[PDB]
RNA sequence: GGCUGACUGGGCCCUUGAACGCAAGGGGCCCAGGCGGGAAACCGGGGCCUAGAGAACGCUCGUGCCCCCACCAGUGGGGGCC
RNA sequence: UCGUUGCGGGUCCGCUUACCCGCCGCAAGGCGGGGACAGCGGCAGGCGGGCUGUUCGGCUGGGGCGGCACA
RNA sequence: CUCGGCUUAGUUUUGCCGGGGGAACGCGCCGGCCACUGGCCGGCAAGGCUAAGCACGUCCCGAGUCCGAUAGCGCACUAGUA
RNA sequence: GCGGGGAAAGGAAACAUCUUAGUACCCGCAGGAAGGGAAGCCAACAGGGACCCCCUGAGUAGGGGCGACCGAAAGGGGGAUAGCCCAAACCAAAUCCUCGCGGGACAACCGUGGGGAGAUGUGGGGCUUGGGCCCGGGCAACCGCCGGCGGGCGGUAGCCGAA
């Protein structure tokens, strides 16, 4: 339902133009190891395919999307759908780190966490924090679920 | 003897009701559940089954309760399967050149209409007709010389 | 719906102007590139999926960049009545994305054009990916879909041993449970 | 002086075209409808007679409670016979 | 004229990144100029023996000119 | 859908190519000889494969109301040779 | 045989639309055949049921300086007969390839180790008698890979054959 060219309208230079707001590494390395916490001791998901599912039927609280999508259009509607269905996400720089911190041999374009088992109190703070990053670029909050 | 499939013969506005019987593709499956068997089944059987057609015809249904009463009481040997035998798929060389992709088939005509309407069919229909000179190849202008005749012969 | 579905929106009313924004900028480097580029990935994804697309060893995804418009027709140089002297508007009965596909296979020497599709256009040019298969890996060549091209043998003592059994079977059952029915 | 017959629907014959095939055009004699002139008879289907005359396809107009257009009905449109 | 044709401001101004032109560079890319013009493709009008196909009738005291003795 | 063009029996109605515009989604879409509306009927395009039954004659086999060294293939032979 | 490019002479008793002809010829690409082939079909309220080829429909409908001339399709009779898959829904690495070693009819495959592909999705599932999804019941399950061993027949030289 989010019209994409008001979306997108004013993308960020040197980033894809799915990318809205700038993530510090800091951020992204919190997310990448609440990813791999959550893989060991809850439920993650990784790849496009199970990522959108996820977050159409209701069942993500995080949602991770890589920077470096060679095609852009590959989840560029990721963003987009979270934002409809009110799940938080953000950016991390490589894929390839991504698909390792999901657990897989190759690299991720996306990845979700379903339940964090024991990452669910450090979820909250990091939410938190891209909140903050979200307010400072303009986009309303997202609240954790 | 296997039963072939009796079918009606699609009645056309022209034929002004008169109809006649010939044989069909294939049982029917409405016959097929009659005689408590499916597609897969019948086709085991060696019988021609047709899963397209709708009509299920008494005397269809008739003669092949008779038939399988045959077959399972082992006085008549069912024919091969209605199934495959082979797979056969050569090696494809050029494709492309040839126009056998998407793009090729759609220039060809193959997806908005019937190859024998298409124009290299037609092409190559009348090639033949003309090479060896079959039906009305064989006379050139044959419609305007049985015209000019006909007023002449009927004035 | 699939990721897949998702995708396909940049190519809809939804999404043309996103796109279109993100088109004249890449259209910029493959104007510079070579006319016929072997690539990683396709870029539409969706699409190719949907014409047959994986991403396994012996695949190849090329772009393909031609000069769109009429073919060249050359005006004739002898005698001609006059309605073959024309030239504006002649076109050929190949589209240039059978061109494309062909151009594409000059370049790969021995392998099978499976499908292309359409990308993009610019004023001048016009774009296509072409999905070509190399026919003699092992990967290809057991895959369902590929072996249609790449060839495909089965001998006939083993289907046809195969369903004179299931004949056989087939025929005791129906003794047992279809036979009384009949006659009843 | 009074009028519009330089009429509507048709048929037959003569000439063009000799005896002897063969356009268009022109002329003559009638039947029916409805008129004009005239007491009536009768005459009027242009000019006292012999010249002023044009196929197919296409278009256009007139005409009909008119015929047809693809499974059925309707609206617009198209086609048909004279 | 349609498309290429984009971005700001009130049909006009500006801009450059498209595109075009030149220089340097093996290439990467840099410099300068022009600039949504031009160029290019489609469509439309004009000029167009530059090029292609053809027609240039008949009768006739031979043909031609005349005449129409061509209806 | 529209414009140009090649083609087709395809005709206000065939297929396609090129230029420009450009959907929907199974509660949808497509077809039923001009367009649209209603009804009814039939279906599910834009992805891929598929034996058998059909064309041909360098070659092999058989046949002949065919020719018989100016004939019959150009060549019955150190002929596609000199 | 398949795709593309593509005339004129001649005919119309001139000639341009037209025909000749999508022919000659040119360019590209296959097989022992090719191409086609599994209903967004045809029909008309009665029903057919993938395709190609043969006979017919038929010189009919229709196209056409409505001229010359061009010209179907459905239907009917035959030859022959055969039906399936990819993508997607759902699951999410359960997958494929290659090499070494051991086993395994010299194979497929099994066990183990290394390398490559693979979340931008390998694989499972699914193919109008639509499917996915949930529940129950049943084996005649279903689907696929290898072509070893035994047997038979046929082809590629020949042998016997009356008086
Ligand atoms: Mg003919
Ligand atoms: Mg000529
Ligand atoms: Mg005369
Ligand atoms: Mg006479
Ligand atoms: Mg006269
Ligand atoms: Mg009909
Ligand atoms: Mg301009
Ligand atoms: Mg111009
Ligand atoms: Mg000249
Ligand atoms: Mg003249
Ligand atoms: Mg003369
Ligand atoms: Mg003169
Ligand atoms: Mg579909
Ligand atoms: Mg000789
Ligand atoms: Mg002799
Ligand atoms: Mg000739
Ligand atoms: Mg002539
Ligand atoms: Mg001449
Ligand atoms: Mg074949
Ligand atoms: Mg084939
Ligand atoms: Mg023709
Ligand atoms: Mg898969
Ligand atoms: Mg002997």
């Amino acid at each position: 339902t989010i019209d994409p060219k008001t979306f997108y309208a004013n993308p960020l230079p040197g980033k894809p133009f799915y990318v809205r707001f700038e993530v510090p590494s800091d951020v992204a390395e919190k997310a990448l190891e609440i990813l791999s916490i959550a893989r060991q001791t809850g439920k993650i998901k990784k790849g496009t395919n199970e990522t959108t599912k996820a977050v159409e039927r209701g069942l993500a609280k995080l949602v991770l999307i890589a920077e470096d999508v060679d095609p852009p259009e590959v989840v560029a509607h990721l963003p987009l759908l979270c934002e409809e269905k009110k799940v938080p996400y953000v950016y991390v720089p490589s894929k390839e780190k991504l698909g390792k911190a999901a657990g897989i041999n190759v690299a991720a374009a996306a990845a979700v966490v379903i339940e964090a088992g024991q990452a669910a109190g450090e979820l909250e703070a990091l939410v938190n924090k891209i909140n903050e990053i979200r307010a400072k670029h303009g986009l309303n909050a997202i609240p954790v679920r | 003897m296997i039963p072939k499939p009796v079918v009606q013969v699609p009645r056309s506005i022209k034929s002004g009701g008169v109809t006649k019987w010939k044989e069909g593709r294939g049982f029917s499956l409405g016959e097929l559940k009659e005689v408590g068997l499916n597609a897969e089944q019948a086709r085991l059987l060696g019988l021609p089954v047709d899963t397209r057609r709708d009509s299920v015809w008494p005397q269809n249904v008739e003669a092949l309760r008779k038939w399988l009463i045959e077959v399972l009481e082992g006085k008549a040997t069912p024919p091969e399967p209605t199934l495959p035998k082979v797979v056969k798929v050569k090696r494809k060389r050029g494709r492309a050149f040839r126009g056998l992709t998407s793009a090729g088939r759609r220039s060809r005509g193959l997806i908005s209409t019937r190859f024998r309407e298409t124009h290299n069919y037609k092409f190559k229909k009348k090639a033949k007709e003309r090479r060896l000179k079959k039906r009305h190849e064989a006379t050139k202008g044959l419609g305007n010389v049985l015209r000019i005749s006909r007023i002449i012969n009927e004035s | 719906p699939s990721a897949y579905q998702y995708m396909a929106m940049w190519y809809r009313k939804v999404g043309r102007e996103v796109h279109e924004r993100l088109m004249r900028s890449v259209l910029i480097k493959w104007r510079k590139e070579p006319a016929i580029v072997r690539v990683e990935r396709p870029f539409r994804l969706e699409r190719a999926r949907k014409l047959g697309y994986k991403p396994k060893q012996g695949v190849v995804v090329a772009r393909v960049r031609l000069i769109r418009g009429p073919f060249n027709r050359r005006r004739p140089d002898s005698g001609r009545r006059p309605k073959r002297m024309g030239v504006y508007g002649i076109t050929a009965w190949k589209s240039w994305r059978q061109v494309a596909e062909e151009r594409a296979a000059r370049k790969f020497p021995g392998l099978e054009v499976l499908n292309s599709y359409w990308v993009a256009d610019d004023g001048i040019y016009r774009y296509f990916e072409v999905i070509l298969i190399d026919c003699n890996q092992p990967t290809i060549q057991r895959d369902p879909l590929y072996s249609g091209i790449c060839g495909r043998e089965v001998p006939r003592r083993r289907l046809a041993r195969r369903l004179r059994e299931r004949q056989r079977k087939l025929i005791e059952h129906l003794k047992k449970t279809l036979l009384p029915k009949l006659k009843g």
